[PDB]
C-alpha cells in the first residue's frame, strides 16, 4: 500500500528533521486506526510533558489530526476517546511546502554571497552598496568613503560565503532527497 | 526606463504653461545642439539690443562668443557642446526636417527616433541591442534602409 | 530520467516533471529550472551535475526534453549535418545514385561527428563543413 | 560616527573655545569677538525638583498600585498581577536584600548613609564562586 | 536624454531692487540662476529659450520679509538621464573599478562588474586605460554607454552604465 509509504515517509522526516522520540508517538498513532488515549499513554510509560507537543507537532505538521472519535461513557456520561485521524492529504500539503520554502531561501542565500557588490564601513558598522559607492565616489578618492564617519569603505559578502550556501544547498538537496523521493512517490495517486 | 515610462514630466501628455497637450519634446544630441546656438544668438541679439543703450575651429570661439554673453559658470555648456559637437553628426537644419518628416512618419516616440538620429547607428541589429525598446516595434528591414538613408546623410567635416 | 534529472531535483521522473529540465547546447546534461534559472540569469556559469564543470551559457539554450540527448545530439549532429548540407548539391542534376552517394557522405560527416570513439574526421568534418560553409558562404 | 559637537567660534577659531554662557539670555558668546555662537539655550533646572539608579542600573521595573476608579475586584487583581512577572530578574533577592538591609541598618539606627553604603557593597560582588551562596547573610552583614 | 521643456519657477525678488526695471531684473535673475543648474526632477539646465515671451504675470508679497515673489513659467533646454538606454560619451575619469565617461554635462562612471569580461584594467597604459581582447579604451576614445544606474539628487545626477553588449566600446 502507498499509504504505508506515506507513513514510512512520515518516519523519515520526523527522524531526519526531528528527534527519535518524535517517531515513537508517530508509530503509536499509526499502530491502530482508532487508538484509545490511555493505550498510547501506557506504551511510552512516561509523563505527558514528553508526549503532548509531539502530537501537537504532528497536528501542526498536518500529517495526523486528532479526531473526535466519539465514545459513549458507561456511567450515564459522554466522554469521547482521543483517536487521531491521520491526515495524509494535508501531510504532503505541509511538508512539501516547507521544502519549497527552504530551497528558495537557500537559493536566496546563494546570490546574496555570490559576488561582493555592497560595501561597508567597519568604523560605522553599516553596510553600503554600489549605488551608494558611486554617489560617494570621488575623483580624488579612488576608494569609497563613508561620510557618516569620514572613513573608507570595505566590501561585504566575499566569495567564500557563496560556497557555504551552495554547500548548504548540496546538503539540502542530498538530505531532503529521501524525504522528497518518498514524497514524490505519493504524488502519483495523491492519497 | 526603456519601457517608455520615465518621470511623468516625460510622458506623451506634455503640458505647456497654458495647459495645451502635445507629444514629448525630445531632440537628438545634434538637433538639440543645432537649436542651442541659434536660440542663444537671439539672446545675444537681445543682449546687444539692450547693450545699445574643420568644425572644431569655429566650435570653441562661437561657444566662447556665447560664453562671454552669459555668466560662464556653465562652461559645461561648452563641455556639453564639446560632448555634442564631437558626437553630433548632423548639420543643415533642413536635413533634420526631412529626417523629422522621415523618422516621425514611422510614428516613433520622439525620444526613440531622436536616439536613432543621435546614435551613429547603421544596422537594424545595431538598434536591436542599443535600443531594447526599438527591436520589434518596426520591421527590421525598414530600420537599415532608413538608417542607410541617414547613412546617406552622413556629413563628415 | 528516473533518477538523473537535476543536481537539485534528481528524482524528478515522478516529482511533477513540469519545470523545463532543459539542456544547454554546450553542457549536454539535464538541468532543472531550479538550477538552470539560477545560472543563466547571471551569465555563463557551470552547474553541479554530479560535480560537473561544463559551462551553462547565457540565454541561448535549446529545447531537448525527453528526446535522448545523446541520440538527440547525434540527431543534432545529423541536424548539424542536415544544416551543413541544407544547400548541399545532391539532386541538382536529379541523379538518384549520386544523391544516394552524396547522402552517404553527409551522414558520414555526422557519423564522424556524432561517434567520438576515434573522432578525427569529426574535426575534419567541421573543416569540411567549413569547406561546405566556404561553399555555402561563397 | 564620532557623535560629538564642540563649539568653535568661526571668526576666531583660536583654540578650544574661550567662551562664556549668558544663562539669563540663554546663549553662548565668544568672550573676545562677541559673536553669539548658539542661542536658545535650554533650562535644565526645574526638571528634577519634582523627583535604585546607583546599583541596579538599566534593569527597569516600575512600582505600581491600584487606582481610585477601581473596585475591590480591581484592587486585589492588581496585587496578584503585580507579582506574576517578578521572575524576569534575579534582583528579587536584591529587592528583598536591599529591602532587608534597609530593614537591617535602620532597625539598629544606622544613619541613612550606611543604607546605600551597604547597598554599594552587595551590588559590588553579588556573584562569585568564592561566595557560591555562602549562607546569604555575610553578603548582607 | 536631451529635452526642451516648459517649466514653472518661483523667484523671490528682494525689496531692495524694487525699481521700475524689476521686470528686467526678473528676466535677469532667471537666466543667471538656472542656465548651468540641475534638478533631480528635471536634470541639468543648459539654455533657456523664448526670452521675450515668458509668463511674468504677478508678484505676491510675503507676510514677512516684504520680499515680493513672482511665479515664472518658462521654457528652457535640459538634459535628463534615465536607465535602460545607451548613451555615447567621452572617457574622462577612471578608478580601479572602472572608467568615467562624459555624458552631456554629467560625468557618468562605468564599472568592470558590468563591463565585458575580456576588457580589464591595464595600469601599464599612460594615461591608464583598459585593454580588451579586441581593442583598448583610452581617454579621448568615443565610448557608448548603456546607463543602468542613476540617482537624481536634487540639483545633481550621477549615472552608472555598462559596455557589456554589442555595438559598444571604443567607436
Ligand atoms: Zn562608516
Ligand atoms: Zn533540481
Ligand atoms: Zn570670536
Amino acid at each position: 500500500p502507498i499509504d504505508d509509504i506515506v507513513k514510512n515517509l512520515l518516519k523519515f522526516v520526523v527522524r531526519g528533521f526531528y528527534g527519535g522520540s518524535f517517531v515513537l508517538v508517530l508509530d503509536a498513532i499509526l499502530f491502530h486506526s482508532v487508538l484509545a488515549e490511555d493505550d498510547l499513554k501506557q506504551l511510552l510509560s512516561i509523563n505527558k510533558t514528553e508526549l503532548g507537543p509531539l502530537i501537537a507537532r504532528l497536528r501542526s505538521d498536518r500529517l495526523i489530526s486528532i479526531h473526535k472519535q466519539r465514545e459513549y461513557p458507561p456511567n450515564s456520561k459522554s466522554v469521547e476517546r482521543v483517536y487521531y485521524y491521520v491526515k495524509y492529504p494535508h501531510a504532503i500539503d505541509a511538508i512539501k511546502w516547507k521544502v519549497h520554502q527552504v530551497v528558495q531561501r537557500l537559493k536566496d542565500d546563494l546570490d546574496k554571497n555570490s559576488e561582493p557588490n555592497g560595501y561597508m564601513c567597519p568604523i560605522c558598522l553599516t553596510k553600503y552598496t554600489q549605488l551608494e559607492a558611486v554617489q560617494l565616489l570621488n575623483f580624488d578618492r579612488t576608494e569609497f568613503l563613508c561620510s557618516l564617519c569620514d572613513e573608507p569603505l570595505v566590501e561585504d559578502d566575499s566569495g567564500k560565503k557563496n560556497k557555504e550556501k551552495q554547500d548548504k544547498l548540496n546538503r539540502l538537496m542530498d538530505q531532503i532527497q529521501p524525504i522528497i523521493d518518498s514524497l514524490k512517490k505519493i504524488d502519483d495517486s495523491r492519497i | 526606463a526603456a519601457t517608455l515610462q520615465l518621470g511623468q514630466e516625460f510622458q506623451l501628455k506634455q503640458i505647456n504653461h497654458q495647459g495645451e497637450e502635445e507629444e514629448l519634446i525630445a531632440l537628438n544630441l545634434s538637433e538639440a545642439r543645432l537649436v542651442i546656438k541659434e536660440a542663444l544668438v537671439e539672446r545675444r541679439r537681445a543682449f546687444k539690443r539692450s547693450q545699445k543703450k574643420t568644425r572644431e575651429k569655429e566650435l570653441e570661439s562661437i561657444d566662447v562668443l556665447l560664453e562671454q554673453t552669459t555668466g560662464g559658470n556653465n562652461k559645461d555648456l561648452k563641455n556639453t557642446m564639446q560632448y555634442l559637437t564631437n558626437f553630433s553628426r548632423f548639420r543643415d537644419q533642413e536635413t533634420v526636417g526631412a529626417v523629422i518628416q522621415l523618422l516621425k512618419s514611422t510614428g516613433l516616440h520622439p525620444f526613440e527616433v531622436a536616439q536613432l538620429g543621435s546614435l551613429a547607428c547603421d544596422t537594424a541589429d545595431e538598434a536591436k541591442t542599443l535600443i531594447p525598446s526599438l527591436n520589434n516595434k518596426i520591421s527590421d528591414d525598414e530600420l537599415e534602409r532608413i538608417l542607410k538613408e541617414l547613412s546617406n546623410l552622413e556629413t563628415l567635416y | 530520467e528516473n533518477k538523473d534529472m537535476c543536481p537539485i531535483c534528481k528524482t524528478d521522473r515522478y516529482l511533477s516533471p513540469d519545470v523545463k529540465f532543459l539542456v544547454n547546447p554546450e553542457c549536454y546534461h539535464r538541468i532543472c529550472e531550479s538550477c538552470v534559472d539560477r545560472i543563466f540569469s547571471l551569465g555563463p556559469a557551470q552547474c553541479p551535475y554530479k560535480g560537473c564543470d561544463k559551462i551553462l551559457r547565457k540565454n541561448k539554450f535549446k529545447t531537448q526534453i525527453f528526446d535522448d540527448v545523446e541520440v538527440e545530439k547525434e540527431v543534432d549532429i545529423r541536424k548539424r549535418v542536415f544544416n551543413v548540407f541544407n544547400k548541399t548539391i545532391d539532386d541538382f542534376n536529379g541523379d538518384l545514385v549520386e544523391y544516394n552517394k552524396y547522402l552517404e557522405e553527409v551522414e558520414d560527416i555526422i557519423y564522424k561527428l556524432d561517434h567520438g570513439i576515434d573522432v578525427a574526421k569529426t574535426e575534419e568534418k567541421l573543416r569540411t563543413y567549413e569547406e561546405l560553409n566556404k561553399q555555402l558562404i561563397m | 560616527p564620532n557623535l560629538n559637537i564642540v563649539l568653535t567660534c568661526p571668526e576666531c577659531k583660536v583654540y578650544p573655545p574661550k567662551i562664556v554662557e549668558r544663562f539669563s539670555e540663554g546663549d553662548v558668546v565668544c568672550a573676545l569677538c562677541g559673536l553669539v555662537l548658539s542661542d536658545k539655550l535650554v533650562d535644565t533646572r526645574s526638571e528634577w525638583r519634582t523627583f535604585n539608579p546607583l546599583l541596579d542600573g538599566n534593569n527597569l521595573s516600575t512600582r505600581i498600585g491600584k487606582g481610585e476608579t477601581t473596585d475591590m475586584r480591581f484592587t486585589k487583581e492588581l496585587n496578584k498581577a503585580q507579582g506574576k512577572n517578578v521572575m524576569d530578574k534575579k534582583d528579587n533577592e536584591v529587592q528583598a536584600a536591599f529591602a532587608k538591609i534597609t530593614m537591617l541598618c535602620d532597625a539598629a539606627e544606622l544613619p541613612k548613609i550606611v543604607k546605600d553604603c551597604a547597598k554599594e557593597a552587595y551590588k559590588l560582588c553579588h556573584d562569585e564562586k568564592t561566595l557560591k551562596g555562602k549562607s546569604m547573610e555575610s553578603i548582607m552583614a | 536624454m536631451f529635452f526642451i521643456k516648459d517649466l514653472s519657477l518661483n523667484i523671490t525678488l528682494h525689496p531692495s531692487f524694487f525699481g521700475p526695471r524689476m521686470k528686467q531684473y526678473l528676466k535677469t535673475k532667471l537666466l543667471e540662476e538656472v542656465e548651468g543648474s540641475c534638478t533631480g526632477k528635471f536634470g541639468y539646465i543648459l539654455c533657456v529659450l523664448d526670452y521675450d515671451n515668458i509668463d511674468i504675470q504677478r508678484g505676491r508679497i510675503l507676510p514677512t520679509d516684504g520680499s515680493a515673489e513672482f511665479n515664472v513659467k518658462y521654457r528652457a533646454v535640459v538634459f535628463k538621464p534615465f536607465k535602460g538606454e545607451v548613451v555615447d560619451g567621452t572617457v574622462v575619469s577612471c578608478s580601479q573599478h572602472g572608467f568615467e565617461v562624459q555624458v552631456g554635462p554629467m560625468k557618468v562612471f562605468v564599472t568592470k562588474h558590468l563591463m565585458p569580461q575580456d576588457l580589464t584594467f591595464n595600469a601599464g597604459s599612460n594615461p591608464p586605460s583598459y585593454q580588451s581582447s579586441e581593442d583598448v579604451i583610452t581617454i579621448k576614445s568615443r565610448i557608448r554607454v548603456k546607463i543602468e544606474g542613476c540617482i537624481s539628487q536634487v540639483s545633481s545626477i550621477h549615472a552608472i552604465g555598462s559596455i557589456k553588449e554589442d555595438y559598444l566600446g571604443a567607436i
